[PDB]
């Protein structure tokens, strides 16, 4: 695989949203941690399926609502910025007010 | 498209041009098989190997670098020798020479 | 006896005539010479050449080398040459035939006792990368650096503190010192830059006889005509570089102005596309001067679908701005200019601009600067065919002049030439063994000062190195006192002189800079051009000799998604 | 000009009147005071404030500071408010205004070439947390405390050994030595106490004479009258401090009878409250004496309802008792008590409790000494009210009797508030740097020394340095030299004068220990109650002055499910 | 007063008769003395006997020691004993009873304040391991060793390259010189191996001068009789050991030939059954000789369902052999034969083969040396019965006889046996702490010269050290400065009087091997049988006295999947 | 758990193959990091479950087909290498051309 230190630390992303992802699935309201988490990974996979960027700075703020967060959240998360390895490179992705 | 494909332009490729070169006949006379190599003096080789061992004096197998001809227990076989060259000096090996020739 | 061709590549890698693929690219190699004797190549291993009597001679250390990468496949500035290397003393001893000279032919490179291998025959040999855009945010940049195939850092910074975030510069002498001391930590040659930014000498001399190999002129710190004149006056007095971030918001005058604070002086221009900062939106028409050595930061490079929309924050972070606030806005959004972006990948093409630097977490990408410029390559050959320059069918003099970018241009504009940069003899052994089909994305061995730094390595308990997971790891040369003693800590010659080393107790080896001040564009490797090149003040367009330069952007990339796993 | 409060907070942080909720608690601070000027407020970035000629000036390196942390609001024990904060040499050099006095009017800041800045516009600025409770089971526990926001630690141990796991108590000259030469690499200031239970006066020395700043009198090593009195001896003629943890079986005496040993002499007694070890159940009692510097465990703080359950099996397994025992879950059982948890909680409210701290691994979580204090300021203010010392509409004076309780008050105890403790100039650059919202939670820079020595960072081959993943990562303050440039290994005058560091070759900056027999109750900051308390032998009731002292069990805190991932 | 057996043995773990299981294996071993007087045994803990004036004395640091295993259960190849142990200076200070003098009887390791306490109760003991079969091509090789209670590594290397993917050697003196300074960095102690391939002494002297404490002659660098005659002259003048691996190819002779070079002559032979190396198919027959010190790499231990399947393209890859070089295959298809595999067994229970070792990542694996000898003794149980030696209803005679094979025989091969390779007194304490369901498989506690290095570590965070994740993490031992004084760099004389210490200048403890041209197979404890053995050249079968020596293969083996998530 | 370096190596090996098994599930062609995730995550569970050495060489060739991966990818994993506990303990499981 020879991966380089820049995807075993994705690694830990992908996996901090798995446990955000069944939380979620339980029905419970996530936390500042497992919310960021969740949304980041949803870009990471958006950027490998090939959206563009601006795509993606659209649909990261319909991930999580308001509704399916804890009080104070969203206000906590002013922005989230995640990069991934789109089509043509890596690019950066800035999904301002996220949850709503 | 193939991720760093060599493109080799055909043809074949001439070893050790310009250099003495002999045949011998070779016969493993051992009863465990015996591999040597490209480099090895061959005058030098596993004594259950019978052949004129004179003639092959300051040689070594004219096979291309880093292979090697076997010799199953009983087998005979006629081989390309190819003359040392550099300083023409042998050492190591069984130490029958240990030094220049 | 005779071989074919095909069965000879397969076991000793191409020669002359043979062609290679570039990773993913569409950029082919081919091998212009071979200075082994057929026949005669070595190769270790089991019932191999390289044996007491056979490959290996029975000569005393002093007189063989300690390392020898075997039938390497060499890509220089110089050549795409087949050849043996040979290493000894930490250093590059001689590119040519290997062996032992007791029954072998023109042997210049002999193997004895005290002789290690590294069997590189279908492996691509390049000397290690040296960006000179650090950004001292935090030190896991260095192993990042170094798994690309970087193995010089030149920047400034302190750690994540806000004045580090936008600019390239470590502060005073206590912060120098301090960073000069963590500098022996980290597994990579490394040089510092200070604030040059001050209209008073004296704060400037302080710092460069503390230990920075060079100055910082950046806008956020004010890029006046006053400071930049400071600085490059005791730059020429210390025989240091001055790397430049100028005025973007034309605040104290326009490019023609900052041109002429400069007054002929050697420069280093950071980001000259201006994306990165500089006078909005001519900055790039510094170029054309022969005292100017051009670089760009890699998120501009190349131009493709996505390059545009990702600017705006990244640009607004990097600096502090405040997007609520019109005018901060305002002047993040002129910096961002398709028109430049897309002139900019031409431009390296013809050799305009000379290097390639990442601007490491300050609008970069630390970890990309090799496979960019590769990609800028690619992109180039695609859009406008063959350089004039090529000969033959093949794109060696492109890949000669992009290599160039990030090796030995950079060392030369930062007078460090003398000890790295390029596969020379008497040059730190500071390598890169590649797998053609992983070229500029993921190396199998980096080599630093004559030892293994980091390399990607498989299962620790297993039976061999090989089975997964394979991931980079680092090695012996990345090591307590083996590290000191395999990367170089450069000094200016004051620092050096006032014995700054012994005061701060500095483990590692030292090197000091020189030349600093008599490079000129004339002198940057493949990458000399200067071309009589205008902007559009309304439309932004970049014209040379009133020719419309321009390119189209990549919806595709090649050294992207088959290789990485995010 | 005229710019409205809001805007004004939203570019410089919050002023004079402005109220801030920490966290996510229902404790409010407010601004009592700002040192700017307004109108001259220093800001970095693209076409700021701090630029050459501007609010940078042209003074050397000697005449301005190497640090400057703008805008910040400052949380400490002598007040909330709001100033720059200017660091040279490693040490706080003064707490005012920055900027250029050559354009700038009230300057006692000032800005040069040399200096680095840290915007803290919209931050929270604390001094460093000061653990005295750690038991050195394993050394990652140093990483941990410094991104909670703890910069020293005091305690004991050798590793994962029984004697450690129990005590914190690092025994004998070999162990100490061994404990010291490995403090040089951890990235905390540390000082070590030593296995004070012994009855000959010589054997004590030693270990003194070795290196540690305190011993602790433990009861698993035997808290006999014999063994206390010959402590406090050595303790009165070496200047070091005493802990202690009593003898919780009555075996050789009640609580009164240790006391009667102690006589009079000063003492800094660990986990007052008992859960965490003491006579039972009446060690709380303890509080009432001059003589005594009382503090808390973390595990107890604050009163929940899961409190008592999770109690049992943890005092097992730190005191190698055996469940199968009946003796050995008696005398567990008769160390947890509803009674005195619930009062421990208030008596921290009152002031009569001094200090917190952790027992890392032994009956406390180590990462977690900052955070529980500031849930018992909130639980404490829910079902209190005001404090008797507010004044004004807002939670200042309640913040600043805690904030005292991990700072100033463990630094005074230990002999060492000279060095570290507070933001006061000539102490050392120990400064931890908070969003408003994540307040004792989690920091957004830990800086050592002058150095930031670790920090929230994302990815490293990001074009920024805020994309994900963001977690916590060591920065140049931890590495090698920089590393024992920016901690203080803490020594007695007694190793410091035998020539110690230089016998053990310690790398790190030594500092002394002095004033460990002269502090008493009176000495701790906001934290000075002695009252007339009491235990009911039968019922375990806590009362002082005859009222009854108790509190309710939280069933939600704050600073807890919203902030961690698990 | 009076206690029943199995309350006994529950509070401070079985005594004389008593057995106890080993792991998951058929392996029981029986308590053959109990070194304490009953009723007066140390115990640590609340309320327990190891306190000031009790189970502690008043006695200075010099009269006590530092650290005390109480009621450890040592399995070594002298005895299998309970017994406290005591460790003074970082070496084995004593082996009988812990208390002290003034109130307790026949107390011979005295503890005092300057007393750490591990307990043992309940817990096996054993020396750490010694792999002599080490190839340097990482650096994280050492920390899988530590973590599987190996202590001592002893091998060749210059990390991922090559010649030391294939070969144990680290070529010449530059590179010798910067393993033994990067050898500091890890937590084992370490001795270097040079490449013997030569036929000119002067080039192994150099080697020998530089700091190696052996040569290895490898067939990869030609195992010719001229190499190995050379080689062994050179080792017979300076006290090195030689570690040989054959010329499988019968190229320069058979095993007779070699035989004849070593002229009788002390010489390891690795991996003696063949499939690791050597003269196909019979260099098994090498164990019949009396200066001939054989071992097994681990592979191949013990003969499984899956043994053969595997070791092809695993022989191809440690070996750089071409599988379409129908030579290549050929040789390495002759190295593997099911009937040398499987008599290597029975010659390890009959103790024909003195010793164990890795060949880590080339045909080994570091982490399973200890593992793979239990499971062999498991298999030889199963398959043989009780050995001729045995004595009562135990094993342990067969215990003690495996136990040696990579403790003490490793250490007296090397001539390293006078520092460690055994619980004796004066010998460096590097001991191995087990809980019996875990014995041989996961440790509890490594010791490193007095010091832990490495231990099980639950949550960092916790309130005790169990807390789940547990996995092993870096203790204080492993860390800086503590770590130099806590391992050996073994030099060999040569290189201790030329001051080779000092030049490089290397940080941590020093040794120098001697004897290891005197030690012969009599001298391998409990493992010097010198059977009549041959091998046919046609079917390949291993016969002693003419007796057939075979064995079955295992389709399930202990020490397995019960243990590991992977 | 006592998790020693080698298995909290796999844990990194078993997470890249989950990211691998996500992505062809959505249809994907995998890329080269990701093939060899998931063949080695496979082979590490087939010894987990009893499976042969002999049985797991035929079987990892089986896993993925040239169709499900992207171009070039086949030629650049010449052979898969895995180590996992089997009931006999640890052992090297080699595929030659897994990707077919
Ligand atoms: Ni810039
Ligand atoms: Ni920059
Ligand atoms: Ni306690
Ligand atoms: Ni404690
Ligand atoms: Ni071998
Ligand atoms: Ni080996």
């Amino acid at each position: 695989m020879e991966l380089t230190p820049r995807e075993k630390d994705k690694l830990l992303l992908f996996t901090a949203a798995l446990v955000a992802e069944r939380r979620l699935a339980r029905g419970l309201k996530l936390n500042y941690p497992e919310s960021v988490a969740l949304i980041s990974a949803f870009i990471m996979e958006g950027a490998r399926d090939g959206k563009s960027v601006a795509s993606l700075m659209e649909e990261g703020r319909h991930v999580l609502t308001r509704e399916q967060v804890m009080e104070g959240v969203p206000e906590m998360i002013p922005d989230i910025q995640v990069e991934a390895t789109f089509p043509d490179g890596s690019k950066l992705v800035t999904v301002h007010n996220p949850i709503i | 498209m193939i991720p760093g494909e060599y493109h080799v332009k055909p043809g074949q490729i001439a070893l050790n041009t310009g250099r003495a070169t002999c045949r011998v006949v070779v016969e493993n006379h051992g009863d465990r098989p015996i591999q040597v190599g490209s480099h090895y003096h061959f005058a030098e080789v596993n004594p259950a190997l019978k052949f004129d061992r004179q003639q092959a004096a300051g040689y070594r197998l004219n096979i291309p670098a880093g292979t090697a001809v076997r010799f199953e227990p009983g087998q005979k076989r006629e081989v390309e020798l190819v003359a040392f060259a550099g300083h023409r000096a042998v050492f190591g090996f069984r130490g029958e020479v240990m030094g220049p020739l | 006896s005779n071989i074919s061709r095909q069965a000879y590549a397969d076991m000793f890698g191409p020669t002359v005539g043979d062609k290679v693929r570039l990773a993913d690219t569409e950029l082919w190699i081919e091998v212009e010479d071979d200075l082994t004797t057929y026949g005669e190549e070595v190769k270790f291993g089991g019932g191999k050449v390289i044996r007491d009597g056979m490959g290996q001679g029975q000569m005393l250390a002093a007189d063989c080398v300690d390392l020898v990468l075997t039938n390497a496949l060499i890509v220089d500035h110089w050549g795409i040459v087949k050849a043996d290397i040979g290493v000894k003393d930490g250093r590059i001893f001689a590119i040519g035939k290997a062996g032992n000279p007791d029954i072998q032919p023109n042997v210049t490179i002999p193997i004895g006792a005290a002789t290690e291998v590294i069997a590189a025959e279908g492996k691509i040999v390049t000397a290690g990368g040296i960006d000179t855009h650090i950004h001292w945010i935090c030190p896991q940049q260095a192993e990042e650096a170094l798994v690309s195939g970087v193995t010089t850092m030149v920047g400034g910074g302190t750690g994540p503190a806000a004045g580090t975030h936008a600019t390239t510069c470590t502060p005073g002498p206590w912060y120098i010192s301090r960073m000069l001391q963590a500098a022996d930590s980290l597994p990579v040659n490394i040089g510092l830059l200070g604030k040059g930014n001050v209209s008073q000498p004296d704060a400037l001399r302080e710092q460069v006889a503390a230990g920075v190999i060079g100055l910082k002129i950046h806008e956020d710190w004010g890029a006046t005509p006053a400071a930049i004149d400071c600085a490059l006056t005791v730059a020429d007095e210390m025989d240091i570089q001055v790397a430049l971030h100028s005025d973007t918001l034309n605040e104290s005058g326009f490019v023609e102005d900052t041109l002429a604070a400069i007054g002929g002086r050697t420069i280093h221009t950071f980001h000259t596309e201006g994306a990165g900062g500089g006078h909005a939106p001519d900055i790039i028409t510094a170029c054309a001067h022969p005292n100017i050595l051009p670089s760009s930061t890699n998120p501009t490079l190349p131009y493709t679908l996505n390059t545009i929309d990702e600017h705006l924050d990244m640009l607004m972070v990097a600096h502090h701005l405040d997007p609520d606030i019109a005018e901060d806005v305002a002047f993040a959004e002129s910096r961002i200019r398709r028109e430049t972006i897309a002139a900019e990948d031409v431009l390296h093409d013809l050799g305009a601009f000379s290097l390639t630097s990442s601007d490491s977490q300050a609008m970069g990408r630390v970890g990309e600067v090799i496979l960019r410029t590769w990609q800028v390559a690619h992109r180039m050959k695609v859009q406008r065919g063959a350089l004039a320059e090529e000969t033959g069918d093949n794109d060696n003099f492109r890949v000669k002049r992009y290599i160039a970018k990030y090796t030995i241009n950079p060392a030369l504009t930062h007078g460090i030439a003398h000890e790295v940069g390029s596969i020379e003899v008497g040059k730190l052994a500071d390598l890169v063994v590649w797998s053609p089909a992983f070229f500029g994305v993921k190396p199998a061995t980096v080599i630093k000062g004559g030892m293994i730094a980091i390399a990607p390595m498989g299962d620790i308990n297993a039976s061999i190195p090989t089975p997964q997971p394979v991931h980079y790891r680092p090695m012996f040369g990345a090591l307590g006192s083996a590290r000191h003693h395999c990367r170089l800590t450069f000094l200016s010659q004051a620092a050096a002189a006032n014995g700054v080393a012994e005061r701060l107790n500095l483990r590692s080896a030292i090197a000091v800079v020189k030349g600093c001040r008599t490079v000129q564009k004339a002198d940057m490797v493949h990458n000399s051009l200067q071309p009589n090149i205008t902007v559009d003040a309304q439309t932004y367009e970049v014209r040379v000799d009133g020719e419309l330069i321009t390119s189209e952007p990549a919806d595709v990339l090649p050294m992207a998604q088959r290789y990485f796993l995010f």
